[PDB]
């Protein structure tokens, strides 16, 4: 994993600086990843779920750490306390919930087994 | 008359007080909303234009935060005027 300082403005200032390409979305720069995350901000910025901004970013901009060499997914928890506050705002526009987006595809909190990242 | 001063003093505290309204961030999140709401009703989710109004948005986030940094800096300068005046009684 090679660590690069993020450059994304909707990733900064989310708890961590450094991320590593490509993504789970096979983003090759973070030009590329911010181009697709920054269609979301109207979602962002009308904080249907103040979780939002983090696990998308979680994702679009995983977290990359000099000490930890692996992939640190958000856990469940954070994916569905944004589901359930911008979900049903999503679906009044017309928008179902991402399938990239899906919780059951991430680790459930206080697994000993994996990590994930909670706030 | 040294009384007098501390009734001019309280004066000056109280009106230092309100120099640094600030109140700026509550007002702030009520404009931000109130665009992501036009970006929703316009249907964002063209895609250009999107995108800069985002970036101008961040700006303006930028411009807020540096309007409040300056009022705490006259809120610094209110409190030093304070001291000083202080000194002499």
């Amino acid at each position: 994993l090679a660590c690069q300082e993020i450059t994304v403005p909707l990733c900064k200032g989310i708890g961590y600086q450094y991320t590593y390409m490509p993504n789970q979305f096979n983003h090759d720069t973070q030009d590329e990843a911010g181009l697709e995350v920054h269609q979301f901000w109207p979602l962002v910025e009308i904080q249907c779920s103040p979780d939002l901004k983090f696990f998308l970013c979680s994702m679009y901009t995983p977290i990359c750490l000099e000490d930890y060499k692996k992939p640190l997914p958000p856990c469940r928890s954070v994916c569905e306390r944004a589901k359930a506050g911008c979900a049903p705002l999503m679906r009044q526009y017309g928008f179902a919930w991402p399938d990239r987006m899906r919780c059951d595809r991430l680790p459930e909190q206080g697994n000993p087994d994996t990590l994930c990242m909670d706030h | 008359a040294r009384e007098q001063l501390k009734e001019g003093m309280i004066k000056i505290e109280e009106q230092g007080k309100k120099l640094s309204e600030t109140r700026t961030q509550e007002e702030l999140q009520k404009y931000v909303a109130a665009v992501a709401t036009f970006a929703l009703q316009a249907g964002f989710l063209i895609g250009k234009i999107s995108g800069e109004v985002y970036l101008k948005l961040l700006d303006l986030k930028k411009a807020v935060r540096a309007k409040e940094k300056k009022g705490l800096d006259i809120l610094n300068m209110v409190g030093e005027i304070k001291g000083t005046l202080e000194r002499v009684y």
